[PDB]
C-alpha cells in the first residue's frame, strides 16, 4: 500500500514489476420504437434518402407534376419573407449572440482554475508528508545496518 | 387566460416522410386560398 | 369536456370573464339568477358578461400534432442521454482511482522485492564465513 | 450578462433561489448583510441561498423544434387575414 | 448558463431550491412527474416547489430547414448516442482488467510480506 512517489526518484523495475503481476493474473485467469430505428441506422451508418422537386428538375411531366411546382412559389416567397426580417438588423442580431459566447466561454476558464488550484493544494500536502515517512524510514535503516554489525563485534 | 388526447398515431423513418408530406400540402393548402 | 357545476357534458360550454372556469349556460344562469356571483371565486358576475355560443367562424374546423410527437419523442431521448453520462463518468473515476492505485502498488511491490533480494544476498555471505 | 442591481457586468455571478436573477456576488451580500431579503421580490433570502454532461451552444434539436412554432403560427395569421377579407 | 440533464442552453431555465441546479422547464417538471424526486442529489422535488427564472442567429441559407437541418439533428444525436452505447460497454471491460490486477498485485504485496519480515528476522537469529 505504502509507497512513496515523490522521494522515490527506473522503467525497467516497473516492466519488473509488471510481470510478476502477470504472473499472479495468468493463475487467476427506456424509451419506444425510437429506440429500436435510432440503433438500427446507426448501425447500418446509412443515410436516409431525400426527394426533392429541385432536384428532379422536370417540368409540365403531367399534372401531378404541375401541382409540385406551386410548392416551389409559397416556399421561395417564405424564404423572402425569412430574408426580410434577417436582412433588417443583419448585424446586430448576430452580434449579441458573439458576446453571449464569449461570457459562457470565461466561466469554463473559470472552472479550469478552480480544479487547477485545488488539485495542486492536494500534491502539496501529500509531498511533505512524503518527506516526513522517507525521514522517518531513513533513520530506521540507520539504525538497522548499525545493529546489523554491532552484534557481529559484540560476538 | 382560460379535452386534450395525445395523438397516437401508429405502431419514425416514415414519420419523418409523413411530416414532409404535411408541411408540403400546409403551403399548398395555403396558396390556393391566396388565388381564390 | 365538463362542466364545473354539476358535471354533465357542457352541451352550450359557458365561461365568466372573472374566473377561467367553463360552465353550462343552463346551470350558470342559475347560480346567477339566484345571487349575483361566480360560483369558483365568489366576486361579481352577471349575465351579459357569460362567454356564449361556441366561436367556429371564419376558421374552417393534422399538422400541428406531429410537431409536439417531435417534441414528445425528443423528450425520452433527453432524458436517456443524462443517465446514460452518469453511468459514464461514474465508473471513470472507478477506472481512475484503480488504474492509479495499481500504479501505486506496482511500487510497493519493486521496493520489496529489492528488499528481498538485499536480505538474500547478505545470508548467504555471513552464512558460509 | 448584466445585474438587475447595478447594471454592470458581473465577475462572479450568484442565482439566489427566491427571485432568480443574475445578481453579483459582492452586491447581493452586501444586500442581504442590511437585511436578509431579495431586493427584487422582498422574498426571505439567506447567504447560502445565494448560489457531468458536455454542452454545445444555443444555435439554430431544440431551436429547430421552437423556428417552426415561429413558422407555422405566423402563416396561420396570414390565414386569418386572407380570410376576413 | 446551461442546463443539467441534457446538456442545452435553457430559454426558460428553472431552479430548484432543495438543489441549487439551473435546468430547463420541461426537463425538470419531467424528471419530477416520473420519480417523485430531484434527479441531481436524490432529495424531494415537487413541481410547484421549483422558482422559474440567448438569442439564436439564423444562418443566411435558411427547404434547408425541412431537408438539411432536420435530418442531421437526428443524425448527430444517433451516431453519438451510438457511439456513447460503445463507451460504456469498452470501460466495464476496463473495469474488470482494473479490479483483477488489483487483486493480482495485493496477493504478491501479502505474500512479499510474508518473504522480506522473515528473511530480516534470520538476519537477526544467525547472530546467535
Amino acid at each position: 500500500m505504502d509507497g512513496l512517489s515523490f522521494v522515490d526518484k527506473p522503467d525497467g523495475y516497473k516492466n519488473e514489476i509488471d510481470q510478476l503481476v502477470k504472473k499472479e493474473f495468468a493463475n487467476i485467469k427506456a424509451d419506444n420504437s425510437v429506440s429500436t430505428l435510432t440503433n438500427a441506422l446507426y448501425t447500418e451508418y446509412l443515410k436516409q434518402r431525400n426527394n426533392k422537386k429541385r432536384r428532379t428538375p422536370d417540368f409540365n411531366d403531367d399534372d401531378d407534376t404541375l401541382f409540385l411546382e406551386e410548392y416551389r412559389r409559397k416556399y421561395p416567397r417564405i424564404d423572402t419573407s425569412r430574408y426580410i426580417p434577417n436582412e433588417s438588423s443583419e448585424v446586430s442580431l448576430l452580434g449579441i449572440v458573439d458576446s453571449y459566447l464569449k461570457h459562457q466561454e470565461i466561466v469554463l476558464d473559470t472552472l479550469l482554475p478552480q480544479t487547477v488550484s485545488n488539485q495542486w493544494r492536494i500534491n502539496n500536502d501529500y509531498i511533505r508528508q512524503t518527506c516526513t515517512i522517507v525521514e522517518e524510514m531513513n533513520i530506521q535503516q540507520r539504525k538497522q545496518i548499525n545493529d546489523l554489525e554491532i552484534y557481529r563485534k559484540r560476538l | 387566460e382560460i379535452a386534450q388526447q395525445a395523438s397516437l398515431t401508429e405502431s419514425i423513418p416514415n414519420l419523418l416522410t409523413s411530416l414532409q408530406n404535411e408541411w408540403d400540402a400546409i403551403m399548398l393548402e395555403n396558396f390556393k386560398l391566396r388565388s381564390t | 369536456m365538463l362542466c364545473a357545476i354539476s358535471g354533465k357534458v357542457p352541451r352550450r360550454p359557458v365561461l365568466s370573464p372573472k374566473s377561467r372556469t367553463i360552465f353550462e349556460k343552463s346551470l350558470l344562469e342559475q347560480y346567477v339568477k339566484d345571487t349575483g356571483n361566480d360560483p369558483i371565486t365568489n366576486e361579481p358576475l352577471s349575465i351579459e358578461e357569460i362567454v356564449e355560443i361556441v366561436p367556429s367562424a371564419q376558421q374552417a374546423s393534422s399538422i400541428p400534432n406531429l410537431l409536439t410527437s417531435l417534441q414528445n419523442e425528443w423528450d425520452a431521448i433527453m432524458l436517456e442521454n443524462f443517465k446514460l453520462r452518469s453511468t459514464l463518468d461514474s465508473l471513470t473515476k472507478k477506472l481512475s482511482t484503480v488504474m492509479y492505485e495499481r500504479d501505486a502498488a506496482k511500487l510497493v511491490a519493486a521496493q520489496l522485492l529489492m528488499e528481498k533480494n538485499e536480505d538474500s544476498k547478505d545470508l548467504p555471505k555471513s552464512s558460509q564465513q | 450578462m448584466l445585474c438587475a442591481i447595478s447594471g454592470k457586468v458581473p465577475r462572479r455571478p450568484v442565482l439566489s433561489p427566491k427571485s432568480r436573477t443574475i445578481f453579483e456576488k459582492s452586491l447581493l451580500e452586501q444586500y442581504v448583510k442590511d437585511t436578509g431579503n431579495d431586493p427584487i421580490t422582498n422574498e426571505p433570502l439567506s447567504i447560502e441561498e445565494i448560489v457531468a454532461q458536455q454542452a454545445s451552444l444555443t444555435e439554430s434539436i431544440p431551436n429547430l423544434l421552437t423556428s417552426l412554432q415561429n413558422e407555422w403560427d405566423a402563416i396561420m395569421l396570414e390565414n386569418f387575414k386572407l380570410r376576413s377579407t
